[PDB]
């Protein structure tokens, strides 16, 4: 539970914005991403009770790398202000699949899954929609570039999973970052924590990160991937290219 | 630059005594991508609607196909300007007893592809160059009247003329005449005595050797003062890909390509959409040939510059001081 | 001074005197 | 007719351009068939105040308006940016049916830009907006006496409403000064305000159940479609297509490119469709239109025949004696193999003359 | 309008630089071959023998 | 600017024909007068035979 | 001075007048010391 130090991203969160296919096309965009060595908050669980969500604002983007090796994490929430009756966004990456839930969920004190502590709602008044998605069933190898867009009645989620190697700061490296979800939800959401499954104090340090409007270029290459990005607010030769 | 005063009284002169024949380039735009482009299909596609409205400012598409139209004759016309002074094509004998001088970068060569000299060819592939993408607008692009083919063989041919007839051949029939003779007229052109060159035919014949290679390196190399050439194709693709970008533009209407107003809206209230749209890609086609006129008239300029250097440099010994050249020519 | 090279820039301000916002050289054309 | 004039000079000129014309038309969609839920909202027993408006969500089905046509007589049914009689031939993008109830005097507040105290605190539109609503007299359905004071809208707010915005916390308002505390002092009227709905009073102050569609458009291949039938595939032909909504031309082929499960289309250097992947069968062609260049014609001048050549640019076909060159598809001309000075020039150094028993006759220049 | 006006004051701009630019090579030329050597092309160094 | 947004592509046309004509001027100043490459400086001795 | 109040800048030349009038110094030097062989390669000094 020893505080979060700043650490900066090294050419991380690059996202498909579309699904629009190009082809060596150096075409550029405008789009909420994570600016480039901007200072995420390394949530320490390497130090050596941290569930150490106290309840983060989800500002508009949140980047995620998630940072396990087993499922040590569970899944994540997200709600607007925690009053116990507002419609808020239940995520388990459950041994059956992905599960979501957006629901009537009464916030207790402790709103969480484990599924033991079910402290999420105490009744489903009106529990809007039940995702059982597509199965997926959840140093730290599965980065798991997770990041939370919510927006125009679309909860938004676009993902991609391979065994990165490295347990500190995230690596010298760069990777494209697939879309996985978006679902027609359309409710309100303000801050949110995650759902890292209880055993507990822990060893995973997992990072978390903000975004906000910037404008990239991107290169997609001739197979079409993202192989390599720009950003145009960094430094003058940036904005050069 | 450097500094230094010159040792000058009433009774001192300096005086050469060696001396250093050279070689330097000189690159020449003469011409540029004859284009042309359907107005009709550009501004409306293949509506029929939008036709209707055009027909309200009807004389806009036969100016603008007029004004094209007359770019693409004057290209033409430069083309055949600057490589139109032999009525013949002379072809040089295979026999190669040139005074000791070797040209065998610069006369063509029938083994290679085409009939490109050396230095011809490494030039045509140092300037390395989406094509049908643009062609799928109308905007097509009307070939040269003369391939590359001919124009190589009239350069060809203007060699043959003035390395065996030297310069007589662009005033009149072709006379020939020994080349180490027709060097020693150079000289006695530019106030040194003929003997001279009888004097010193050999070290000159290498001087010249040599400085061929100075520029079949200065070429082969990196160094590519291929600027201008290079900046005119530049700016024509430039210009092209704004014009075929500005069609995303909505110019404040509510869509980007006709088919969509036309069918997600009614015509007598959509009628205003399509004029917005029509205004806008009007405005952007009127300014795109106006500034193809400006560069028009521009390369237009240079080619008269480059007719003018080739009938006064190549056919004959020119005396402009610093026209042709540096230093006498 | 090309990225083939470098990746050092130089900056340049129009028309200010110098006081906008390191080695900061006045120019006639700008600082 | 051209150069308007009879009389025409040696010379080379060109008419009007040319293109393939499209010989079919070709619709793909999902296999979908399920129904977008309508009646069970409009054709609905109880509806939510003009301050506690529905906001539903439809995906996932097929719509109709000749329904909304025959239905009833909707006392207000106009739609802005698109016609109304277009709709089942278009491609939506997440509807969405909110609905509430007023009189039939204040109808006027809904509308783009539009004012009014339920449109500047109560249901606030947007300036772009894009559908239409639909209302009808409640005075005759549901019904009150003294008053269906179980309807209400808001009357106060301190600032104005985003458009499609509803807020429900409601305490006694306070009308500038003389502070309300949340305990009704001065100044303190509640935004809380109900209607007047009596049969018992006239036309004006009849309710009117009202409900507005909103709409996107051109962001995904939504399934809001419209009940267009699927058809058959033809390729190697300029036709006609319309794919999820993106209505196009050209020639369908296969692809080589290696798109990626969600990737939906293909784009190009210069923004044009050029790749689309088959919402039925998941296949992935690419486009190439046929807009093929201009026309124009040769002639030795009518001072010393009529015959002519006419000379298509872009031609590797027939596309209707014949010669093929660089500069396109000549047609109307003998070819020779000796050689001449050019006396109209055609480009790659082809060039025509009139002399053969005459005849046009073409042939790569000499020097 | 502002923009309309805008493109106008281009337009004129770059057909003045076209002029100051054949002036200007001209004047290259007057330079190059009446100062670096007499020049025998009569009435233009002037007026009469150079 | 939101509203000039739509005609996107006229400011970045004006601004480089602009900048062309700029670099042009400077070009043709340097052509009038980079011939020389050697800065001879007078003589301090006025003898130029009257 | 007044031009400058709408963004319509005025960029500076490249070449002050001093170093044109240099310019033009090396170039009187030059006519009067040699007269054309400056313009050919070296300068040569001869009388006037």
């Amino acid at each position: 539970q020893l505080p979060p130090a700043y650490t900066n991203s090294f050419t991380r969160g690059v996202y498909y914005p579309d699904k629009v296919f190009r082809s060596s096309v150096l075409h550029s965009t405008q789009d909420l991403f994570l600016p480039f060595f901007s200072n995420v908050t390394w949530f320490h669980a390497i130090h050596v009770k941290r569930f150490d969500n106290p309840v983060l604002p989800f500002n508009d983007g949140v980047y995620f790398a998630s940072t396990e090796k087993s499922n040590i994490i569970r899944g994540w929430i997200f709600g607007t202000t925690l009053d116990s009756k507002t419609q808020s966004l239940l995520i388990v990456n459950n041994a059956t699949n992905v599960v979501i839930k957006v629901c009537e969920f009464q916030f207790c004190n402790d709103p969480f899954l484990g599924e033991s502590e079910f402290r999420v709602y105490s009744s489903a008044n009106n529990c809007t929609f039940e995702y059982v998605s597509q199965p997926f069933l959840m140093n730290f190898k599965n980065l798991r570039e997770f990041v939370f867009k919510n927006i125009d009645g679309y909860f938004k989620i676009y993902s991609k999973h391979t065994p990165i190697n490295l347990v500190r700061d995230l690596p010298q490296g760069f990777s494209a970052l697939e879309p996985l979800v978006d679902l027609p939800i359309g409710i309100n959401i303000t801050r949110f924590q995650t759902l890292l499954a209880l055993h507990t104090a822990g060893a995973a340090a997992y990072y978390v990160g903000y975004l906000q409007p910037r404008t990239f270029l991107l290169k997609y290459n001739e197979n079409g991937t993202i192989t390599d990005a720009v950003d145009c607010a960094l430094d003058p030769l940036s904005e050069t290219k | 630059g450097a500094e230094n005063s010159v040792a000058y009284s009433n009774n001192s002169i300096a005086i050469p005594t060696n001396f250093t024949i050279s070689v330097t380039t000189e690159i020449l735009p003469v011409s540029m991508t004859k284009t042309s482009v359907d107005c009709t299909m550009y501004i409306c596609g293949d509506s029929t609607e939008c036709s209707n409205l055009l027909l309200q400012y009807g004389s806009f598409c036969t100016q603008l196909n007029r004004a094209l139209t007359g770019i693409a004759v004057e290209q033409d016309k430069n083309t055949q300007e600057v490589f139109a002074q032999v009525k013949q094509i002379y072809k040089t004998p295979p026999i190669k007893d040139f005074g000791g001088f070797n040209f065998s970068q610069i006369l063509p060569d029938p083994s290679k592809p085409s009939k490109r000299s050396f230095i011809e060819d490494l030039l045509f592939n140092k300037v390395t160059l989406l094509i049908c993408a643009q062609k799928f607008n109308g905007l097509t692009v009307l070939p040269p009247l003369l391939t590359d083919e001919m124009i190589a063989q009239y350069t060809s041919a203007l060699l043959a003329g003035t390395i065996t007839s030297g310069w007589t051949f662009g005033a009149g029939a072709a006379l020939q005449i020994p080349f180490a003779m027709q060097m020693a007229y150079r000289f006695n052109g530019i106030g040194v005595t003929q003997n001279v060159l009888y004097e010193n035919q050999k070290l000159i014949a290498n001087q010249f050797n040599s400085a061929i290679g100075k520029i079949q390196d200065s070429l082969s190399s990196t160094a590519s003062a291929l600027g201008k050439l290079q900046d005119v194709v530049n700016q024509n693709a430039q210009a092209l890909n704004t014009l075929v970008k500005q069609l995303s533009s909505n110019f404040g209407a509510i869509s980007s390509v006709l088919n969509d107003i036309l069918s997600r809206l009614d015509p007598p209230e959509a009628e205003v959409q399509i004029d917005r749209l029509i205004t806008g890609r009007l405005q952007s086609l009127q300014t795109y040939v106006t500034q193809q006129l400006i560069r028009a008239a521009e390369i237009r300029a240079s080619a008269n510059l480059a007719a003018t250097k080739m009938s006064e440099c190549v056919l004959g010994q020119s005396k402009r001081v610093d026209f042709c050249g540096k230093g006498y020519h | 001074p090309g990225t083939n090279t470098s990746n050092q820039v130089a900056v340049l301000y129009q028309d200010v005197n110098c006081t906008e916002v390191s080695n900061v050289f006045q120019t006639r054309a700008g600082c | 007719c051209t150069l308007k004039s009879f009389t025409v000079e040696k010379g080379i000129y060109q008419t009007s351009n040319f293109r393939v014309q499209p010989t079919e038309s070709i619709v793909r969609f999902p296999n979908i068939t399920n129904l977008c839920p309508f009646g069970e909202v409009f054709n609905a027993t109880r509806f939510a105040s003009v301050y506690a408006w529905n906001r539903k969500r439809i995906s996932n089905c097929v719509a109709d308006y000749s329904v909304l046509y025959n239905s009833a007589s909707f006392s207000t049914f106009k739609c802005y940016g698109v016609s109304p009689t277009k709709l089942n031939d278009l491609c939506f993008t997440n509807v969405y049916a909110d609905s509430f109830v007023i009189r039939g005097d204040e109808v006027r507040q809904i509308a783009p830009g539009q004012t009014g105290k339920i449109a500047d605190y109560n249901y606030k539109l947007p300036d772009d907006f894009t559908g239409c609503v639909i209302a009808w007299n409640s005075n005759n359905l549901d019904s009150k006496v003294g008053g269906n004071y179980n309807y209400l809208y808001r009357l106060f707010r301190k600032s104005n409403l985003k458009p499609f915005e509803r807020d429900i916390s409601t305490e006694i308002y306070q009308a500038g000064s003389t502070p309300c505390n949340g305990v009704e002092g001065f100044n303190c009227y509640f935004p809380l305000q109900s209607y007047g709905f009596q049969p018992t009073n006239g036309v004006g102050y009849q309710p009117y159940r009202v409900v507005v569609l909103s709409f996107e458009l051109l962001h995904a291949p939504a399934t809001v479609c419209g009940p267009k039938k699927s058809t058959n595939l033809v390729k190697n032909k300029c036709v006609n297509f319309n794919f999820n909504g993106l209505t196009g031309t050209g020639v369908l082929t296969e692809s080589n490119k290696k798109f990626l499960p969600f990737q939906q289309f293909g784009r190009d250097i210069a923004d044009t469709t050029d790749a689309v992947r088959d919402p039925q069968t998941l296949e992935i062609l690419d486009i190439t239109p046929c807009s093929f260049g201009g026309v124009s014609v040769i002639t030795p001048g009518t001072n010393t025949s009529n015959q002519v050549a006419v000379l298509y640019q872009d031609v590797n076909c027939t596309e209707v004696n014949v010669f093929q060159t660089r500069a396109g598809c000549l047609i109307g001309a003998e070819h020779v193999n000796n050689s001449y000075e050019c006396d109209i020039p055609i480009g790659a150094g082809i060039c025509a003359s009139y002399q053969t028993s005459q005849s046009i006759i073409a042939y790569t220049m000499s020097l």
